[PDB]
């Protein structure tokens, strides 16, 4: 639970933990407080909406045959104005009143009413049959109305054909009892589909058959659950095993485990046209479009997406809806998109709390969301423009998740009740339950044909043209189903839109939940390189060899260094030890050597990968931020924010080690190198400024104020490009490197982004005496440096002694340093204190 | 520099001038170029009524009946041969019939003699939401078609199979009534109907927009344009009861035929204006410089909306079409060169100018139609694939 | 201001032509009996032209629409005939004060007002001027301001001459006409062909807005404050002149001439 | 459909209540009594666009305004297009359309400075004189 | 659109003129070198950018110098005009005769003061640097 939340004086948690030991204060300001201790808007003090559970923040402050109840908009049906159980905020449609009233017809004497006359607390009534409404100009007489405008006149379509209205259900239901619209015999039995933890359960649509879908006791938590009904498979999925699975509806010894290799998918949708499936990832912030089996994947929304917990999909029509909170605000949303992931629209952006749970109606053309912070279940049109409420409040709808929809009834889970619900989608001011137990529900669908209406699939025919991957989309003129082009990890789209082309060279940036790889140029291909996540994680340090295609990334989360393959068929950690605050890496191609720098040692580090030799090079530091090597020239560049901050250069293998760079620099960041120039670049992120300048730092130019580089953090160069990343605007923006002022942005809403640096094997070149094929190694033992003027140095593990020739180098390596993670002036102990 | 000195075109000479006719031409006047014979089969006309359309022709002063609707059939243009079968294709515009909305409707149309015995099925663009499409208008070089639709007040641009819809004008416009393009200017000319009449003209793909004529116009209901002859305008209107025309520029203007009798109608082939007369389902032709006197080719049916000219030669399929496949979703023609444009409801994608953020579309392929020649007979096979069957003397695939 | 107008001369045509600041209209005014045009005004409240002619070495008044011709000086201008007509290149008028003004580049340079009916012909700058070709007044300050092309200066002096101040001194390679809004000045260079800025009582600030392939001729700033409201002499009866109607020196009061 | 399809009109000749209004047709539009619509400028204007020619029953005539040079107005109190005032053709009734008054040939203007005169009412440049 | 934050015809761009005053108008991301001139225009064969490389065939024969070679008046056309009381300059320019030999450019590209000998200053006189 989002921790402002947490001791607010209302039960977000399932078992109240939130609240239990909270002690409270007042609140105030554009705020409004009311029973049960809770504070509300300003706005919301006035809007003819019970957002205080007591009914009174619209005291003071409605269809045919039905009465506004308090002195205000609570709108209950004639018969509650007097049934005997309190509808309204305080009673005042009771047989008598707590507030002195009493349930009469006195005043129907004098109305001289022209139809039927009620009962009322306060005074009396009049109404009028239906097809009619009682006219405002005197209270008394009926008038002509439109019935249709009433919300939930029929249960699909409703027309006045002669102000008297009649009700129509689509080609695929039949009509029972004049509204409602039941389904055509020649479907099988609806069915409800739900899980309950460890289990998968099937039920029948009233309640009193429950069987097991899969009974294997070899799986996790079964979260979310999708249909696809032609090929009669059912497929749900698992964040614990972080894993995907499909059986047949039949249960008979039939289980599948998709071929996706997702960090922790949370929620599914099924695409019955285009025999897709669309997955939903919480941690990880993203959402991602694959096969029936899982072999192709597409990345469909990364950028400006938070924590996205509900998906529901209309193929027929190319719509997708999800509920996201803004990365850059933090603000609860809910948004329409297009199956291609190309078009977004925000549907409800008020009044929304934790909006976890979407589902859609296909013949009215509706949107259903459940909010378990504001405990409502509400319904949007397509487009957003009319708005309803079907229950709300901790009575009828405490903690519900999960939601799906059938005919007249939706159905959804709630963990306050630890039950499946059963509910009218109009309005159902007592809802009913269908499924009881004492285990917490999670996921919740309905199985039948008619929820998975048949459309021509345009994907279907010659794959739609698209040389790897066809996705569905909405024609934005007509109004139908049309269709997209998408292209595999390591490959963009063509000018054409419809081949794929290889994409050698990328760009790499790190953030909070992920590293990723793309094009350098404003492109719909959301990743090139397959991405890389972990949770909890926070990626910070990355660095390339373009020889072997292979990536290194430093975790702060779990203090590892980690190789990765950009095909993602390969992952090993280098590292796991001693690593305290890894802040930046950096790698050398012609030793095959990585070098790294950590805050908390104050020091810098480099290894060796062919064999995992480690030594430290440079030592009492005292902010080490920022790293590059430059091999063929024989140099180290290293950054350190300690006032006065400043940029340092020193020998491959740290024997030397001079100032080059220490007057105004703030927060002297990120470090490059241009090859083709024999040049430095670097960001200051407290200046914010770029500067660059030659290996000497005899050389100074500063480049021109980008237009909206705010506060940068992490700086690559490449050909007549720089490239850097903005921690504020969560952008990667791109300059010209000759002058500051060519702009253009490549990427926003990148959540919490750290650095970028540029893979291409052209940039990756040189050489140095250890590269010799006539001195290989530069025929050291343990470690090889490349120094200037083509010379090398032969360097020693840790702990390891040298000899006579000064590059052979003999001793134990056995020994590692001991755990002063204490600063001075504190005692170091056992403990870990 | 004359206006009635030549049918197609003219050379000077320093005492005197040569007329001569443009390539598909030939000349069999008394004098050199005085008057063009155009190759290829004679000309054809096409009439359609309140609910069919009906063919005649002028070689053989016959009739034949081509297509019949359930709806009243407003506006006719064609596309000549566009797939090298020997059928052309032809668009027509279906006006809404009381809650039924309207529609744009496309068929093929034989080349060869051809009537009953090769019945011609329908197809629809599937363009949601039309009203009143009062002018069509094809687009055969940048293969679009264009229509005017009255109580929308819109000009709208699509794909010849519907595939792609884009709105080119919007504003300023009251009751568009006719559409007429030009593929080599890359110009677009319309007349609005509204309270103020207006002739209006304006780049293929909008961008630029000028009014042309906006006096003395009654009803200005028709439209047609003479590429042969420079690229001159012409227009009939039902009220005024003239035919006018002017230069695509509006610096000249000009009554052609005075005393119309209320023509609502305009095509131009072989040194000949063909109009129609409103209520006496009359077709009239005179010399499209207003020589002579007017004579009188058919008494059809009072429904009469349209009379078009069917040949060949009537719009220049040579034409090079400069779209060159850059655009991802829609190119249209502009002076000098083309321009891209997205889908209505759709925008370009960040930073480009030459893609769109829209749902890509498949290329609608029209049925396979009855090519029965040579007075055959067609009949459709049980699953529905169209069979030929020929009378004596012809065989065959089809009837060849 | 008056009609939402631009007048300009076109030296290769030989004619004066007017257009609507909304480009829909375009009208030849002037189109014989001008033999080398060089600087043209216009009078927003008595509704007149005035243009300089560099062959027949002269002043010239008319109504904007070309009909009315007089000439308004001749030869000499200080009664002892060493300043003269012979390369007039600037006009500007004040008509709250009634007065003409006009700059020459002959061998004897000078600046030299007249008023606006023809009188009170007298010489403002006689010294240390030698190639004007700019002349410009502000009328928030009532001050005249000209540049010299051969001397590299932007000057400014009072409406009579008796106060000088310079904004550049010596510093600009080749200036032409000048114009003045606010705080800023505004002039044009032939030998960088640039349009640059500068702070009109010291150039303290100074940028380089526009430059061209081509040499800047002549540049004007268009505001409704550039030709300010003032009641005219001839409004209600044209002064009862038969044919022109011209503002007094001095401001006060109108003539009348053929 | 408000469009005579029939040339009797009979089809829309019993057309229901079309509009609560107790009209057949909307606004900006001109309706008849055999329930067809036209649109109002065709109305006194010398056509019966109406087949049952109600659309211009003499009285209706004269409301519609008309500009002298863009259209005419006949002794009968109708009005003709501009074309039409002497395309030859009686296109009001009353003959007022095609009459010598008005179809005459122009004045031509006279002779102004810089101009010289000939014995055929017709003006010559100066220049042009001899 | 230019890095300044102002807007200028398109033609404008890659034709010489810094008419974005930061010169946003005239770089290499425009590609002026690559620029394919029209038939209605004229090209310098010394085309290094922003010199521009195409003028109009209108221009080529003015009396001034378009191309930064000058080219388009290194061709044909003749020497314009000048009056007796006046100097003449390679810049296609007439100045007055007074102006010349003065030590000040009044003609743009010193033609104005090449080759002149000067004679000392007079005993009324002070001299400068
Ligand atoms: C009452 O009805 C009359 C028409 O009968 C209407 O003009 C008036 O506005 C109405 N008043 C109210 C308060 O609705
Ligand atoms: C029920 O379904 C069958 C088979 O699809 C169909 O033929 C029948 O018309 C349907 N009935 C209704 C009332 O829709
Ligand atoms: C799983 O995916 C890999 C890589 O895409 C592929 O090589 C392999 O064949 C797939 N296996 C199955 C069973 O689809
Ligand atoms: C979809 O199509 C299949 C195959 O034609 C048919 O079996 C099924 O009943 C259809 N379902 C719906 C809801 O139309
Ligand atoms: C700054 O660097 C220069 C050059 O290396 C050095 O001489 C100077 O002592 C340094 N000063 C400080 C305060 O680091
Ligand atoms: C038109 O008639 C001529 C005979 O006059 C004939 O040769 C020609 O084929 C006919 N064309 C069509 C399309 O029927
Ligand atoms: C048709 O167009 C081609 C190519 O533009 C041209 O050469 C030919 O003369 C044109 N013919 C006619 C008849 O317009
Ligand atoms: C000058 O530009 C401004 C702003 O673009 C515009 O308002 C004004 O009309 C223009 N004037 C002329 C004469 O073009
Ligand atoms: C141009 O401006 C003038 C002066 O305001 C005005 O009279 C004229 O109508 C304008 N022309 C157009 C076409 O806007
Ligand atoms: C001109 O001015 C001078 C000033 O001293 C005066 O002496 C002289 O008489 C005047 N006349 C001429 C023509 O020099
Ligand atoms: C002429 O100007 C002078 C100043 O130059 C002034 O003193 C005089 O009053 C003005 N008027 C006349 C009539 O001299
Ligand atoms: C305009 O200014 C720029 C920058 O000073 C210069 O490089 C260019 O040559 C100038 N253009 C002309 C035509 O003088
Ligand atoms: C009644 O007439 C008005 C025009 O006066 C029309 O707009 C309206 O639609 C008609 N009645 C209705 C509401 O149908
Ligand atoms: C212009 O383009 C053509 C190809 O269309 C190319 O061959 C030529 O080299 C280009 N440049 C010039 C100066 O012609
Ligand atoms: C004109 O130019 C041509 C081509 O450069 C040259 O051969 C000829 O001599 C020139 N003629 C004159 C008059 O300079
Ligand atoms: C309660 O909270 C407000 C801020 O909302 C202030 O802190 C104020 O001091 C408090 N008021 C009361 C009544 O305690
Ligand atoms: C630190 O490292 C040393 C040497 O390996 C010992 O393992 C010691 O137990 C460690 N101390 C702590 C607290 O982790
Ligand atoms: C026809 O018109 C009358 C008078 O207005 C009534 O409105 C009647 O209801 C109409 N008839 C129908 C069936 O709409
Ligand atoms: C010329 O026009 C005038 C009116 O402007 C008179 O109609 C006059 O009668 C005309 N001139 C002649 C000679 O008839
Ligand atoms: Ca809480
Ligand atoms: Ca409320
Ligand atoms: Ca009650
Ligand atoms: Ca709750
Ligand atoms: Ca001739
Ligand atoms: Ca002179
Ligand atoms: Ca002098
Ligand atoms: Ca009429
Ligand atoms: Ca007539
Ligand atoms: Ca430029
Ligand atoms: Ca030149
Ligand atoms: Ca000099």
């Amino acid at each position: 639970i989002l921790r402002a939340y947490v001791c607010d004086h209302d039960n977000d948690c399932e078992d109240n933990s939130d609240e239990h030991n909270c002690n409270y204060d007042t609140c105030g300001g554009h705020q409004f407080t009311c029973s049960n201790g809770q504070c509300i808007n300003q706005n919301w003090v006035c809007d003819g909406d019970d957002d205080c559970q007591d009914s009174g923040d619209e005291d003071g402050c409605c269809y045919p045959r039905e009465w506004a109840c308090p002195g205000s908009g609570r709108c209950i049906s004639m018969d509650k104005v007097c049934d005997g159980v309190p509808d309204c905020p305080e009673g005042e449609d009771e047989n008598n009143a707590t507030s002195g009233r009493y349930c009469g017809t006195g005043l129907c004497s004098i109305l001289n009413c022209e139809y039927q006359c009620h009962q009322t607390p306060y005074g009396g009534e009049c109404f009028c049959p239906p097809g009619h409404i009682i006219n405002s100009n005197d209270s008394r007489t009926c008038i002509d109305f439109d019935d249709c405008q009433i919300w939930g006149i029929c249960d699909q379509k409703c027309e006045s054909r002669q102000g008297r209205h009649q009700c129509l259900c689509e080609e695929g239901y039949i009509l029972e009892r004049g509204q409602h619209c039941k389904s055509n015999d020649s479907f099988s039995a609806a069915s409800i589909i739900f899980s309950n933890g460890r289990d998968l359960l099937v039920g029948d649509l009233h309640g009193r058959n429950f069987r097991i879908l899969a009974e294997s006791k070899n799986r996790g938590i079964v979260m979310g659950v999708d249909f696809h009904y032609q090929k009669h498979r059912v497929f749900w999925t698992d964040p614990m095993q972080a894993k995907v699975f499909s059986t047949d509806i039949n249960g008979l010894n039939t289980q599948e485990i998709l071929n996706v290799s997702i960090d922790a998918p949370e929620n599914l949708a099924v695409d019955w046209i285009n025999n897709k499936l669309y997955l939903v990832e919480t941690r990880v912030n993203r959402i991602d479009v694959v096969n029936l089996e899982g072999n192709q994947r597409v990345t469909l929304i990364t950028e400006n997406l938070g924590h996205p917990r509900g998906i529901a999909l209309d193929p027929t029509v190319g719509y997708l809806f999800f509920s996201d909170w803004g990365s850059l605000s933090g603000q609860p949303k809910v948004e329409r998109a297009f199956m291609d992931g190309s078009n977004r629209k925000d549907l409800v952006t008020t009044k929304l709390g934790w909006p976890a749970g979407i589902t859609l109606d296909l013949v009215s053309k509706r949107v259903y969301w459940v909010d378990s912070r504001y405990d409502y279940i509400e319904t949007v049109t397509y487009d957003g423009i009319q708005r309803k409420t079907v229950a709300r409040g901790g009575s009828l709808v405490p903690h519900p998740f999960g939601i799906s929809l059938f005919e007249e009834h939706v159905f959804f889970t709630d963990w306050t009740k630890m039950a499946v619900m059963k509910a009218n989608k109009f309005t159902d001011t007592n809802p009913q339950v269908y499924h009881q137990s004492s285990l917490t529900p999670f996921g919740v669908t309905v199985y039948h044909a008619l929820r998975q209406p048949n459309a021509t699939n345009p994907c279907g025919n010659n794959n739609g043209g698209c040389a790897q991957i066809c996705v569905l989309s909405h024609r934005t003129d007509n109004g139908g189903l049309g269709y997209r082009c998408k292209c595999e990890f390591g490959f963009e789209l063509d000018a054409d839109e419809h081949h794929c082309v290889a994409v050698k060279n990328f760009l790499l940036f790190s953030s909070q939940t992920a590293v990723r790889g793309i094009p350098f140029t404003l492109s719909t291909q959301e990743d090139v390189m397959v991405p890389v996540t972990g949770s909890p994680s926070f990626f910070v340090g990355i660095d390339f060899d373009a020889q072997h295609s292979t990536i290194f990334y430093s975790d702060l989360s779990k203090n590892i260094i980690y190789q990765q393959k950009i095909d993602g068929t390969g992952k090993e950690v280098i590292t796991a030890n001693r690593l305290q605050n890894v802040e930046c890496l950096s790698f050398d191609w012609i030793s095959r050597n990585l070098y790294w720098t950590d805050g908390g040692s104050k020091s810098v580090t480099v290894m060796k990968l062919a064999d995992k030799s480690r030594r430290q090079i440079i030592s009492n530091l005292n902010n080490p931020r920022s790293i590059v090597v430059h091999p063929a020239a024989g140099y180290m560049f290293l950054s350190d924010w300690f006032r006065p901050a400043k940029i340092m250069r020193a020998w491959s293998d740290g024997s030397h080690l001079m100032p080059i760079v220490n007057t105004s620099l703030g927060w002297p960041n990120g470090l490059a190198i241009d090859w083709s120039t024999s040049r430095l670049y670097w960001v200051d992120a407290f200046f914010d400024k770029i500067e660059h300048s030659n290996l000497d730092g005899l050389d100074r130019k500063r480049l021109g104020h980008v237009d909206q580089m705010t506060h940068p953090f992490g700086l690559t160069v490449f050909k007549d490009n720089v490239f850097l990343t903005d921690w504020r605007l969560g952008a990667i923006i791109r300059v010209r490197k000759s002058d500051g002022g060519d702009m253009t942005v490549v990427r926003r809403g990148i959540s919490s982004i750290m650095h970028v640096k540029a893979y291409d094997a052209d940039l990756q070149t040189g050489t140095n005496y250890c590269s010799q094929t006539t001195h290989p190694n530069g025929d050291c033992s343990h470690f090889c440096f490349p120094v200037p003027n083509f010379q090398r140095v032969c360097g020693c593990p840790y702990g390891m002694k040298l000899q006579r020739d000064q590059m052979t180098c003999e001793g134990d390596p056995a020994r590692e340093p001991p755990t002063q993670q204490c600063g001075s002036s504190s005692f170091p102990c056992n403990n870990g204190k | 520099e004359e206006f009635g000195i030549c049918p197609q075109s003219c050379r000077n000479s320093k005492g005197s001038y040569e007329c001569f006719c443009v390539d598909g031409f030939k000349s069999m006047s008394t004098h050199y170029g005085e008057r063009c014979a155009a190759d290829g089969s004679p000309p054809l006309l096409l009439l359609p009524e309140n609910v069919r359309i009906r063919k005649y022709n002028i070689s053989s002063e016959k009739f034949s009946e081509y297509l019949e609707e359930e709806e009243h059939i407003q506006a006719i243009d064609y596309d000549w041969d566009p797939e090298g079968i020997g059928l052309s294709v032809v668009y027509y515009t279906v006006l809404s019939q009381g809650s039924q909305f309207g529609a744009i409707k496309r068929a093929y149309l034989p080349d060869f003699e051809s009537g009953s015995n090769n019945p011609v099925r329908e197809v629809d663009l599937g363009l949601k939401y039309l009203m009143q499409p009062d002018g069509l208008a094809v687009d055969w070089v940048g293969r679009h078609i264009y229509w005017s639709d009255a109580k929308s007040q819109r000009i709208e641009v699509a794909t010849l199979d519907g595939r792609y819809r884009k709105w080119l004008i919007t504003t300023q416009l009251d009751q568009p009534a006719a559409i007429a393009v030009n593929p080599k200017l890359g110009l677009m000319f319309w007349t609005d109907q509204g309270k103020q009449p207006k002739i209006e003209s304006a780049w293929m793909n909008g961008e630029h927009r000028s009014v042309l004529a906006s006096a003395n116009l009654g009803w200005p209901n028709g439209l047609s344009i003479d590429y042969l002859n420079g690229d001159r305008i012409y227009w009939s209107d039902s009220k005024e009861d003239v035919i006018e025309s002017i230069k695509y520029d509006g610096t000249d203007r000009r009554l052609i035929i005075n005393d119309a009798m209320k023509p609502f109608s305009l095509d131009i082939f072989e040194d000949q204006l063909y109009w129609v007369a409103k209520e006496k389902g009359e077709v009239w032709r005179q010399n499209k410089f207003g020589k002579g006197n007017k004579e009188k080719l058919l008494v059809v049916n009072p429904w009469l909306t349209q009379v078009r000219i069917f040949h060949q030669l009537r719009y220049n399929q040579s034409v090079s079409n400069p779209c060159k496949q850059v655009c991802s979703h829609l190119c249209l023609l502009r002076p000098g060169g083309y321009s891209c444009a997205c889908p209505q409801g759709s925008d370009f994608v960040t930073g480009s100018t030459v893609e769109c953020d829209a749902a890509s579309e498949l290329p609608i392929t029209m049925p396979s139609p009855c090519r029965c020649m040579h007075g055959g007979s067609c009949y459709f096979d049980e699953n529905d694939l169209p069979k030929c069957k020929c009378s004596s003397g012809y065989s065959g695939e089809y009837c060849e | 201001r008056v009609e939402e107008r631009l007048y300009w001369i076109d030296a290769e045509k030989q004619i004066i032509e007017r257009m609507f600041l909304n480009k829909t209209n375009q009208e030849t005014i002037i189109s014989h009996r001008l033999r080398r045009a060089e600087s043209l005004a216009v009078d927003w409240v008595s509704r007149k032209l005035y243009w300089l002619d560099a062959i027949l070495d002269c002043l010239f008044v008319s109504d904007l629409e070309g009909r009315q011709r007089k000439m308004l000086a001749q030869h000499c201008v200080d009664a002892n005939n060493t300043f003269c007509f012979e390369n007039p290149r600037g006009i500007v008028l004040h008509p709250q004060r009634g007065y003409v003004y006009w700059a020459d580049w002959g061998d004897h340079a000078y600046i030299a007002r007249i008023g606006m009916d023809g009188t009170n012909k007298t010489v403002i700058i006689s010294t240390k001027i030698e190639w004007p070709n700019a002349i410009t007044i502000d009328y928030t300050n009532d001050l005249l301001y000209w540049a010299d092309a051969h001397l590299g200066y932007i000057e400014f002096s009072d409406l009579e001459g008796h106060h000088r101040h310079t904004v550049y001194d010596g510093t600009l390679p080749h200036p032409f006409a000048l114009t003045i809004f606010e705080d800023t000045v505004f002039w044009t260079d032939w030998n960088t062909r640039t349009v640059e800025k500068g702070n009109k009582y010291d150039g303290s600030g100074r940028v380089v807005l526009v430059n061209t392939t081509h040499k800047p001729f002549d540049i004007h700033v268009l505001h409704p404050y550039r030709q300010p409201i003032m009641s005219n002499p001839c409004a209600t009866n044209n002064g009862g002149c038969s044919h022109l109607c011209l503002i007094k020196a001095g401001g006060r009061g109108f003539t009348c001439e053929c | 459909d408000g469009r005579a399809d029939c040339l009797d009109a009979s089809d829309e000749s019993a057309c229901p209540t079309r509009f609560p209004n107790g009209t057949y047709c909307p606004a900006a539009m001109f309706e008849c009594k055999n329930h067809v619509c036209i649109q109002s400028f065709w109305i006194c204007d010398g056509e019966n666009d109406c087949v049952d020619g109600s659309d211009e029953e003499i009285h209706l005539c004269f409301n519609v305004p008309c500009e002298s040079p863009q259209r005419f107005r006949c002794d009968n109190s109708r009005c003709i297009y501009g074309h039409q005032l002497c395309n030859g053709v009686d296109d009001c009734g009353d003959g007022s359309d095609e009459k010598e008054e008005h179809c005459r040939k122009p004045t031509h203007k006279p002779c102004t400075d810089t101009e010289y005169k000939c014995s055929n009412g017709n003006c010559v440049s100066q220049h042009y004189v001899c | 659109h230019c890095d300044n934050g102002r807007c200028i015809s398109s033609s404008w761009v890659c034709d010489g003129d810094n008419d974005c005053g930061d010169m946003s108008d005239e770089d290499q991301r425009h590609h002026c070198e690559l620029q394919n001139c029209s038939s209605t225009e004229f090209t310098c064969i010394n085309s290094r950018p922003p010199n521009r490389r195409c003028i109009p065939q209108h221009w080529v024969c003015d009396g001034d110098a378009d191309c930064a070679d000058a080219l388009d008046e290194l061709q044909n056309c003749t020497m314009r005009a000048c009056s007796t009381g006046e100097f003449s300059c390679a810049n296609g320019r007439c100045i007055r005769q007074s102006f010349r030999c003065d030590r000040r450019n009044d003609c743009g590209d010193y033609s104005d003061e090449r080759g002149c000998s000067y004679p000392p200053c007079r005993d009324d006189q002070f001299t400068c640097q």
